[PDB]
DNA sequence: CGTCCGAAGAGATTCAGAG
DNA sequence: CTCTGAATCTCTTCCTCGTGTGGTCAGGACG
RNA sequence: GCAGAGGUUCUAGCUACACCCUCUAUAAAAAACUAAGGACCACACGA
């Protein structure tokens, strides 16, 4: 649970790019079987996504790199 | 998916293409059989089946049967959803002109035909015949021919030519004219025409023709022969009504039109006499134009209940129109409404939410979680479980509510903070609980106040609410940097009670180890809450870079303050809590916490301070009582003295010594003085009268009286209300506004007389009605401000423009209303400012001004700082982040893409409710004196006399800041010289307001030129002085023979030689205007700097701000000199005075027309700078924009609007006004076409011409010159690139008609346009979406 | 107290059907939209405009997604916008959506 | 059984003084 | 005698959300 | 489970937002279950 999102807003300056990146992360959590790297403690997907952003473990660049890598294994799976 | 929409005039072929069929039977459905009629307005054959995939025949009832029409019934079988899209049309027997193009004030039909609107109305009403294809006739091709004269022409002319009547005649005229031929004809007429009015009219007409040729539009398309109908589903009313199925509805108007058309065919096949046919055709046109727009014509059709029945145009425009009802603001689901409750236990981000309300709001989430749990296999089973309200449902509701923000929204959303998200906490009850601190921000009381509760659904939405909408995220109000969650009533009172000192109290004079020991002593009760005790405090400083250093010291304080100290975070110093902590003090404390510690410690501190304030206010028991209020002992004596004084004034009136008016004025003045005296006595009895010993004989201290605690702390009320409660109430105004002679002597505590109560209720009812009109006009102003706003987002990070507005502390002759630091706070400098030490870079060029930086600027005491302004920003369709400055929502430069326009519009509109609906110069303090734009000549006594009209005295202290500024009227003499320090309280300048001086620049003799006694100048004797003084006759008053001659004063020596201006080849002639009395005689030497002749000489309400933003010209404007030059009078009082200004080098480019009655500050000989005032009066913003520049008009409007806001004690940061000003003048006019394709006559947005001229600068061709013009907020929003936003604003019929005529293509891209379309807004998070879309395009 | 998740719509298909004792939803009027616009909020405004109020396909898909547990949004077009388009067409003014 | 009859201001539009 | 600036005449709304009460073309008989 | 019908119940149930199984022309061993449509104007009142 996060009362405020400041740590995120200095993690992501725009605070609207923050919404987009953390929304994509939470979408990956709900739709994909992937789970948040930071442990979940009775927290919804958006809250734990903001928590992951807070630690700096997740950002827009890292998220784009991760999805590109996942598409790479998707291509490699077909061979 | 789909690009920006486009609009154009609909061709009859296009109308037929839209229509799935044609209706001929007026009655829609049978009352006996609910099935729709075969050819009625409600038709399944034309508009699709009534039931989803069920035919009228019933032969087809399945999806596989869909797509196969049933021959027996004749209808197509589909889903009824198609019936909404499917459309029909009516083929009128005769063409009928569309009312919108006809009755509109521009009169597009009339403007095209170049025919007056009255003639068009007459020919449409068949009163007169218009000429069509006259050919070989004496009548012209376009001519209006009345009935009798038409008969005379018909009997006179046996030729095949005839003059047609009705709308079909106008359609024939429209077909006859060639737009292109008329285009070049009108262009050459514009070239030939020498009159501005005629050329303007022909310019409007050629604009119409150019719009017609450019777009795919035909003139005959304005008159529609085929009339489209609304789909049967998109038809209003028509309710089952318990099977009555009867209501007034556009269906009635359609039935009228269809009946008329059917009857018209009945008589056309019958071949009726032409008089009945023309009458019925007029009836049909009336039905059609009533259908299109009811009430547009003089006669308005009424339906049932004797009311004007709804029409198509009425469904579009107005508040009830579909735009504002169902597109701009849409009723939404997942919304819960209930009354408000305090719930102090809640934290800032948490709000109370009833169990049933959260159940209803979160039903889909509950169903999903139930299915995931496996408790209910089906959604129907989940709904049954919810209806049972069994235990497992509550636990599921707990899971979803736990981290899912909900929006709490007060019904009038005046400003941005109106809707704020909260993390709901489930409570047992039926009432929503809102955290006490934010209730002040919501402007919400606890009196049946109700807040809507909306639930975000998507992860984007919940995250969006948590990041932005949540209360803890926005502590600072967007309007001003001051925090908005400041303590308001109870917590502020408790903090004040804690932070107070009593000279004697339990546990006084003992030393305390720390705040913990102070709290332990208070809770044990042995030591009183407020008593002066030395305590040890561990103060932490933020001076270390990103580090806190502990300071331990013994600081004298009260037990209450020491207790409060443990609450505050470490970083804050002890100085803030050491004081009494009034409401302003607590606001400053929270602001410092926000600036130093950060957002999260500020939120924690705010919650903790609210808890402590509530607890210690409850402990205090600060009760209001009758004995708490004290009537002054001096009050009765003051009232007796005032009674004696008013009796004496009455006796003077009886004797006739004093007139009635002066008697009333004296009575009012002495009553006001007595009121002030009794107010002072009451205040002294409140705070001074409190006495309690200090272990000695006696000691005087600040009051602990409850009323004075409430007033002084700022918890509730003000000093004036305390005066009303205990002191004499004061004079109460009559409804007309005149002050009542006898004020209300008795206070509210004492018994109040009946007449006194009546006088009071006069003002009370006046104030209530004023509040009603205030909120109405404030809503209108907020709507206008938003709509001129919302076309502004932060597209570009850095504009990179050096130009910016100059910012200086505002001065009105007294103490500076706003210090420079507050104005420049949060604004990025336009240029690198300089330290008072010369050639020092105190501040870099592009640095943002934070709190420490601004405090440093105060230390150097700079006077003027150049600041980037949104107006100075040259970005197209956007505003630079650096140009805008700090957002004021949070402590950094504004984030890219955020909607500045709506923020500023709401910030301006919000205080509107608080806004009301309705010599000599003395230096305040000792400092250096300065003169700007000054021409000074010394007199015989040696005192400086100004020749320049606009000289301004500036009082500059040792630091260099201009403390005081005073306007100096022309001819005024100041004793103290320039640059000489003036002692405080002494008059620097003195002058006469009634007398308008005429000084002489150089001492010398005078020769009267063109001066004749009794003809041009009439000698008038003065008995007291004993010397007759020549008086210049007024030009209009004096005879025409004396009128043309102009008296002139020439400086000469003793020998009589003319004296030139020193350093100027031009002689030093002086001109004597009318009504000038000259004491000095001809042939008498005149000293320099001495006057020759003694020439005899707004609202603070919301309407003032509305006029300023609408840029209304004042009733009597001030004439401003168009160009810099000398003044000559071409004609003197010839109908109106004529003024000519001409430069020495350039030819005279301007002739000025001035009314005779106006006072002219200008003198003909004296040179006038461009933009200088010619006639003193109200200043028109348009003139400032034309002459003094855009920066000057922006400064003027910002200063004057803020001064209006200053009067009521509400502060709005200047950038909010600045962006609105930028929107107001967004339009521009091209002086010379140049290489640009734009014609000089046409007016285009400044962004387009800016892009065009920079593109030209890219190539060889020079950019076209342009002129910036000011438009009112309603006018600026009304005329913009997108017709949709204008249509949502005002004059929707006008906007849509102009768009359809011009065929203008919307470019979307705006907030309101995207709201109406429903696609993602380019305001917040959607800005990245829109930039990705632009990349895709 | 009038909390409602989903209710019967009107002919303009605006689901709340006016604030009434009968079940319905509160109005999110013009000033509320201005408030969201002033905020850096766009997705929630888009929901209130389309998927919560007058997007039949949008509403059905949103309900199915929420009961599925995945909160996804499909913009579509407000039915009120199509109502406005049809009404302007009835006036004889051609208004069309560019592709 | 179905079927035909105040107020405030802005803008256009007259309007009219003056060479 | 043809426009000038002025006075008059015509559009266009004039807050913003609740909650309760009521009243709403009405064709009418006839092949 | 996407075009239809049948089945143990209860007229009818083929995903209609919708709940189980079968197949492409044939009807039953079987328990939790079912409904998707409707305006304006006036008055008063709260903010
Ligand atoms: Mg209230």
């Amino acid at each position: 649970a996060r009362v405020t999102v400041q740590d995120a807003v200095e993690k992501i300056g725009n605070r609207f790019d923050l919404v987009l990146v953390a929304a994509r992360r939470a979408r990956q959590m709900q739709v994909g079987g992937k789970d948040p790297l930071v442990p979940e403690e009775n927290d919804k997907t958006t809250v734990i996504a903001l928590r992951e952003i807070e630690e700096g473990l997740i950002n827009n660049q890292i998220l784009d790199v991760r999805e590109r890598q996942e598409q790479q294994e998707q291509e490699a799976a077909e061979l | 998916e789909f690009d920006a929409i486009k609009i154009a005039l609909a061709s009859p072929d296009m109308i037929r293409s839209w229509s799935f069929g044609e209706v001929k039977k007026p009655e829609t459905i049978n009352y006996r059989t609910f099935k729709p009629e075969r050819d009625g307005l409600f038709c399944a054959r034309i508009f699709g089946p009534v039931k989803d995939y069920e035919c009228l025949c019933g032969k087809y009832k399945r999806l596989k049967h869909r797509g196969v029409i049933c021959e027996k019934c004749g209808v197509e079988v589909t889903q009824t959803k198609v019936r909404r899209e499917r459309m029909g049309h009516i083929e009128l027997a005769s063409p009928t002109a569309h009312i919108w193009f006809l009755k509109s004030l521009p009169s597009r039909i009339g403007l095209l035909l170049d025919m007056p609107l009255r003639d068009i109305e007459r020919v449409l009403y068949f009163e007169s015949y218009v000429v069509i294809e006259g050919g070989m006739t004496n009548l012209e091709r376009q001519q209006i021919l009345t009935e009798e004269q038409y008969l005379d022409a018909l009997e006179e002319f046996g030729d095949e030519f005839d003059a047609k009547m009705g709308a079909e005649a106008i359609q024939a005229l429209l077909k006859s004219m060639d737009l292109e031929q008329e285009c070049e004809q009108l262009r050459e007429e514009l070239n030939e025409t020498n009159s501005e009015t005629k050329r303007k009219k022909l310019t409007k007409r050629i604009k119409l023709l150019e719009a017609f040729v450019q777009s795919g539009n035909k003139p005959e398309w304005m008159i529609l022969t085929v009339l489209p109908v609304l789909p049967p589903d998109l038809r209003p009313l028509v309710p089952l009504d318990g099977g009555r199925f009867a209501t007034s509805d556009l269906n009635d108007l359609y039935r009228r039109v269809i009946n008329r058309n059917n009857r018209l065919k009945r008589l056309l096949d019958l071949a009726a006499p032409d008089i009945i046919v023309r009458n019925e055709k007029r009836m049909l046109q009336e039905a059609v134009d009533a259908l299109l727009d009811n009430g547009r014509r003089g006669r308005a059709i009424t339906g049932s209940n004797k009311r004007p029945l709804k029409s198509l145009a009425d469904m579009i425009k107005g508040k009830q129109g579909r735009f504002r009802q169902n597109l701009l603001g849409k009723r939404v689901d997942y919304s819960g409404r209930s009354v408000i409750t305090v719930g102090p236990y809640l934290r800032l981000h948490q709000c109370g939410l009833p169990k049933k309300m959260a159940l209803e709001l979160f039903k889909p989430f509950i169903y999903g979680k139930l299915e995931l749990r496996g408790l209910a296999t089906t959604i129907k089973a989940a709904k049954k479980m919810v209806e049972r309200e069994e235990a497992v449902v509550w636990d599921i509701l707990d899971e979803v509510i736990r981290e899912h923000p909900v929006l709490l929204n007060r019904a009038p959303t005046l400003h941005r903070l109106g809707i704020q998200a909260f993390e709901p906490v489930l409570i047992e009850g039926k009432a929503i609980q809102l955290h006490p601190l934010v209730c002040a921000a919501y402007n919400a009381d606890f009196d049946g106040d109700q807040m809507a509760v909306h639930v975000p659904l998507t992860l984007e939405a919940q995250l969006e609410a948590r990041a932005l909408m949540m209360s803890t995220n926005n502590i600072l109000s967007p309007a001003n940097g001051e925090p908005i969650i400041v303590p308001s009533q109870d917590v502020v009172l408790g903090l004040y009670y804690m932070t107070r000192d009593c000279v004697n109290a339990k546990g006084e004079g003992m030393v305390l180890t720390g705040p913990k020991e102070a709290e332990r002593l208070y809770r044990s009760g042995l030591a009183s809450l407020h008593a002066r005790v030395k305590v040890r405090i561990t103060e932490y400083e933020k001076d270390a870079n990103g580090e806190l250093v502990a300071k331990t010291s013994l600081k004298d304080t009260t037990v209450g303050r020491a207790i409060l100290w443990m609450i505050v975070p470490k970083g804050l110093p002890y100085s803030i809590v050491n004081q009494a902590l009034g409401k302003k003090a607590i606001s400053k404390m929270l602001n410092t916490c926000y600036r130093i510690l950060g957002l999260k410690p500020t939120v924690i501190f705010a919650d903790q301070i609210m808890y402590t304030g509530f607890a210690y206010a409850a402990r205090s028991g600060a009760s209001v009582g009758i004995d708490d209020m004290v009537i002054p002992e001096k009050k009765h004596e003051i009232i007796s003295e005032a009674e004696a004084e008013v009796a004496e004034i009455q006796e003077q009136f009886q004797s006739g010594l004093v007139t009635a008016g002066e008697r009333y004025n004296k009575v009012i003045d002495i009553w006001a003085a007595a009121n002030d005296r009794v107010s002072k006595a009451m205040m002294d009895n409140l705070q001074t009268e409190t006495v309690i010993n200090r272990d000695g004989q006696e000691e005087k201290q600040v009051s602990f009286n409850s009323i004075y605690m409430m007033a002084d702390s700022g918890a509730r009320g003000s000093a004036a209300q305390i005066r009303q409660l205990a002191g004499m109430r004061g004079l109460m105004a009559k409804p007309d506004g005149s002050i009542i002679e006898t004020p209300i002597t008795a206070n509210f505590r004492e018994g109040l007389n009946v007449l006194q109560y009546f006088i009071s209720t006069h003002g009370a009812r006046k104030g209530l009605a004023d509040t009603a009109l205030k909120t109405a006009n404030s809503g209108y102003l907020t709507r206008r401000l938003v709509d001129v706003a919302q076309d502004l987002v932060v597209t570009e990070d850095d504009c990179g423009t050096h130009e910016g507005i100059m910012m200086t502390p505002v001065i009105e002759g007294g103490d500076v209303k706003e210090p420079l630091r507050d104005r420049v706070l949060g604004r990025v400098t336009a240029e690198d400012v300089l330290k008072p030490g010369t050639a020092d870079i105190l501040v870099p060029r592009n640095t943002l001004l934070h709190e420490q930086w601004c405090d440093l600027l105060e230390e150097n005491s700079v006077d003027a700082v150049k600041v980037r302004s949104v107006v100075s920003c040259d970005t197209d369709f956007g505003v630079c982040a650096h140009c805008y400055g700090r957002d004021l929502a949070r402590g950094h430069i504004i984030n890219k893409g955020e909607a500045i326009g709506v923020i500023a519009a709401q910030s301006i509109g919000e205080p509107g409710t608080q806004l009301t609906m309705r010599s000599s110069i003395q230096v305040k303090n000792k400092g250096s004196i300065k003169l700007s734009n000054v021409k000074s000549v010394v007199n015989s006594s040696g005192k400086l006399v100004i020749t320049s009209r606009n000289t301004e005295l500036k009082l500059i202290d040792e630091f260099g800041r201009t403390k005081e500024s005073y306007k100096v009227p022309y001819g005024a003499v100041l004793a103290k010289g320039d640059g000489e320090q003036v002692a405080g309280g002494e008059t620097v300048a003195n002058w006469d307001p009634h007398t308008m001086p005429v000084i002489t620049e150089v001492s010398g003799f005078v020769r009267f030129t063109d001066m004749i006694d009794g003809q041009t100048i009439t000698r008038q004797t003065d008995e007291l002085t004993g010397l007759s003084s020549l008086v210049v006759l007024d030009s209009a008053e004096r005879t025409a023979g004396g009128k043309d001659l102009r008296p002139a004063l020439k400086i000469v020596d003793a020998q009589g030689n003319d004296v030139l201006i020193p350093g100027t080849d031009m002689p030093a002639q002086y001109f004597l205007p009318g009504k000038a009395i000259v004491q000095l005689e001809d042939g008498v030497q005149i000293s320099s700097g001495d006057t020759l002749a003694r020439i005899p000489q707004i609202t603070g309400g919301l309407p003032r701000v509305a006029d300023l933003f609408e840029a209304r010209r004042p009733k009597e404007p001030a004439i401003l000199a168009e160009i810099s030059g000398i003044v000559s009078f071409g004609k003197e009082t010839k109908g109106k005075r004529r003024l000519v200004i001409t430069p020495v080098d350039g030819s005279d480019p301007y002739e000025e027309m001035i009314p005779k009655w106006r006072q002219l500050n200008v003198f003909e000989g004296e040179r006038v700078e461009r933009g200088d005032v010619i006639s003193d009066g109200p200043e028109a913003p348009h003139d400032i924009l034309r002459l003094r520049g855009v920066h000057a008009v922006t400064r003027y409007i910002v200063n004057e609007v803020q001064d209006v806001y200053r009067l009521q004690g509400v502060k709005i940061n200047d950038k909010h006004i600045e962006v609105i000003v930028r929107q107001m003048l967004r339009k521009a006019t091209i002086v010379n076409a140049g290489s640009s394709d734009f014609l000089e006559g046409e007016q285009v947005e400044y962004s387009r011409v800016k892009i065009a001229n920079r593109e030209l600068e890219a190539n060889g061709k020079v950019g076209a010159t342009y002129s910036r013009d000011l438009l009112g907020i309603t006018k600026a929003s009304l005329a913009t690139e997108s017709f949709i936003s204008a249509a949502s604003f005002q004059e929707t019929t006008r906007v849509l008609t102009e768009a359809a005529v011009a065929g203008k293509r919307d470019e979307l891209r705006g907030l309101k346009e995207n709201v109406i379309v429903g696609r993602l807004i380019p305001a917040g998070t959607g800005y990245a979406y829109h930039q990705d879309r632009m990349r895709r395009r | 107290m009038h909390a409602r998740s989903t209710g019967s719509y009107s002919l303009v298909t605006q689901q709340p059907l006016g604030g009434k004792a009968q079940f319905g939803g509160q109005r999110f009027g013009e000033m509320e939209v201005w408030a969201l616009e002033a905020y850096g909020a766009a997705y929630t405004l888009q929901e209130m405009l389309t998927v919560k109020s007058d997007d039949v396909n949008g509403r059905t898909k949103m309900y199915k997604n929420i009961v599925d547990g995945n909160h996804q949004m499909e913009p579509g077009m407000p039915e009120s916008f199509n109502v406005l388009l049809k009404e302007i067409r009835s006036l004889g003014i051609n208004i069309e959506l560019e592709d």
